[PDB]
């Protein structure tokens, strides 16, 4: 009807949003986009290694297994049982 | 029917499914992980099995659109005999079972094969 505005354009037509700064969505993904791992490549390393882990999704946690080896420094402990050696 | 009939096609059929279940990976599900890289998923981005409504249209009634007849074809184009194969039933059916009853893809060894 208006003669005026069309209740205004960037009120109205505020889906210019559908392009905007919208790396609200689309820059999600090219955050990830260099996404490690180690980070990155090598070396500590391709799998497996992995299975198995960082990142797939899931789930789950995760942990897991001390953060290691409380046991296995040759065993554990330790300087370093003892507990015989 | 038919009946008698209706088991080649079954061998044929489950077979390339069932040969998905072994020649695989895999690859998701996910489940467990993940469930939904190659663009992300390329894969249209989500929901897509429906193509197989016209696919899996497009094979079965482009299978019997035969029937020698065949029309579907067309005029042009240019825009103890249930005891064998029913024994054979089974087998087939069960290694479904262990080809996914536990994992395959084990690799568990024994050694190493690549690696």
């Amino acid at each position: 009807g208006v003669i005026e505005e069309y209740l205004e354009k960037s009120k109205t037509n505020k889906e210019l949003n559908d392009k905007k700064r919208l790396a609200t969505t689309g820059a999600n993904f090219a955050r990830a986009y260099t996404v490690e791992f180690g980070s990155c490549k090598f070396p500590e390393n391709f799998t497996g290694c992995q299975d198995l882990a960082k990142q797939k999704k899931v789930p789950f946690l995760s942990d897991d297994l001390d953060l290691e080896c409380e046991g296995k420094d040759k065993y554990k402990c330790g300087s370093n049982v003892f507990w015989k050696w | 029917w038919l009946a008698y009939g209706e088991i080649i096609n079954g061998r044929f059929a489950m077979l390339g499914a069932a040969g998905a279940i072994a020649p695989e990976i895999l690859g998701k599900a996910g489940l467990i992980p993940a469930e939904t890289t190659y663009t992300y998923w390329a894969d249209n981005y989500t929901l897509f099995v429906l193509e197989m409504a016209l696919m899996g249209f497009a094979e079965h009634r482009r299978l019997q659109d035969w029937y020698n007849p065949g029309s579907m074809g067309k005029q042009y184009f240019l825009g103890k005999e249930v005891k064998n194969g029913r024994l054979a039933m089974l087998a087939i059916l069960g290694y479904f079972i262990q080809g996914l009853v536990t994992g395959v893809g084990p690799y568990q060894n024994l050694l190493d094969h690549l690696a």
